[PDB]
């Protein structure tokens, strides 16, 4: 169907203006919609047709969509402007209409400063290799702000299945922390050349590599 | 004041069903209709279907025709979500939402939404886990720090507690929160940073507990 494109995250400094995109092939011909949703509430709508603020939303909120981009605008950002942004159109899908939401961009506002991750990759060990099963656990601590993507490679090509990643979380010493795990059986594990935990980060990655040897 | 209240969460077990209830109050319910979001935990929204309270014509998501309906009560001004063979995939928050009308040619935003109530998938009431050792890369000779751990794997419910050496060791333990994996079981790691010249000195003992399912498991974690 009909597909919209979000970065995963955008980071701003207090005060700064926070841009989120969305893309979709020719969506300047479509109505967009901007969704904010706060953890463990439910989304709020906060820019409506493109460029129209609801009712009580802050002047502060506006919306723009030409060509293949729409686009919310957060100026002079606040803390508390911290949140996943959702855009969403309607589609006539070809007479069975639908909606379709991006993926949702993870807005933070620094308030501390950058922490680059510490990457830990464990192989599968001998017992669970023993008992048929094979993980491999990666490992994701100190890092701030508190947005990753994790990417697994057998060898050289990417590996989606079999694949868990948490949430980042905060540490106890108010950084973020989180793990990624990526299941396949022991031969899989034992036919690649080596298996990698590559994990983004502000635009930087760090690589870890593991070896059946 | 325009509200939406769900009530229907429940736990559930594969291949079962789940009915969610969306009941509107102060505006008129059979002037907009109402659509249906879940989120899994941790990723986005899904939009599922929309229902017109009026008449009760739906527009349902086509991944979803033939296990999803969604009925209309007019008397009672509530909206119904019915969700048939569940599976693992379908564990969710699912959220109700205002919306005017949607049609062939156009379709309104979502200007009010419900709280959203969750539906867990599982697959068993009560696991206990598998713990496998996560042994240190550097050894005895190598310099520096080590990092060593214990993987806990396959368990449900939350939580699993984790210490090292009977609570004896405290400096550089970091347990991981746990992943929700597709299997609906949970699995976590906790991962001690040591002096590497203790490795072939001190023993390293992790103390898993899981009182759900009534086990503990004193893991010994060796230098490979």
């Amino acid at each position: 169907s009909y597909e919209l494109t979000q970065p995963p995250s955008v980071s701003v400094a207090p005060g700064q203006r926070a841009t989120i995109t969305c893309g979709g092939h020719n969506i300047g011909a479509k109505n967009v919609h901007w969704y904010q949703q706060k953890p463990g509430q439910a989304p709020v709508l906060v820019i409506q047709y493109d460029s129209d603020r609801p009712s009580g939303i802050p002047e502060r909120f506006s919306g723009s969509n030409s060509g293949s981009t729409a686009t919310l605008t957060i100026s002079r950002v606040e803390a508390g402007d911290e949140a996943d942004y959702y855009c969403q159109v309607w589609d006539s899908g070809r007479g069975h209409p639908l909606y379709v939401f991006g993926g949702g961009t993870k807005v933070t506002v620094l308030t501390q400063p950058k922490a680059n991750p510490t990457v830990t990759l464990f192989p599968p060990s001998s017992e669970e290799l023993q008992a048929n099963k094979a993980t491999l656990v990666c490992l994701i601590s100190d890092f701030y702000p508190g947005a990753v993507t994790v990417a697994w490679k057998a060898d050289s090509s990417p590996v989606k299945a079999g694949v868990e990643t948490t949430t980042p979380s905060k540490q106890s010493n108010n950084k973020y922390a989180a793990s990624s795990y990526l299941s396949l059986t022991p031969e899989q594990w034992k036919s690649h050349r080596s298996y990698s935990c590559q994990v983004t980060h502000e635009g930087s990655t760090v690589e870890k590599t593991v070896a059946p040897t | 004041e325009v509200q939406l209240v769900q009530s229907g969460a429940d736990v559930k077990k594969p291949g079962a069903s789940v009915k969610v209830s969306c009941k509107a109050s102060g505006y008129t319910f059979i002037h907009f209709g109402i659509s249906w979001v879940r989120q899994a935990p941790g990723q986005g929204l899904e939009w599922m279907g929309w229902i017109d309270t009026n008449n009760g014509n739906t527009n349902y998501a086509q991944s979803l025709q033939g296990r999803v309906t969604m009925t209309t009560d007019t008397s009672t001004g509530t909206a119904y979500m019915e969700l048939r063979s569940l599976s693992t995939d379908d564990t969710a928050v699912y959220f109700c939402a205002r919306a005017l009308e949607m049609g062939h040619r156009s379709g309104f935003p979502f200007d009010y939404w419900g709280q959203g109530v969750l539906v867990t998938v599982s697959p068993a009431s009560t696991k206990g886990p598998s713990v496998f050792p996560l042994a240190p890369s550097s050894k005895s000779t190598s310099g520096g720090t080590a990092a060593l751990g214990c993987l806990v794997k396959d368990y449900f419910p939350e939580p699993v507690t984790v210490s090292w050496n009977s609570g004896a060791l405290t400096s550089g333990v970091h347990t991981f929160p746990a992943v929700l994996q597709s299997s609906g079981l949970y699995s976590l790691s906790s991962v001690v940073t040591v002096p590497s010249s203790s490795l072939g000195t001190q023993t390293y003992i992790c103390n898993v507990n899981h009182k759900p399912s009534n086990t503990k498991v004193d893991k010994r974690v060796e230098p490979k």
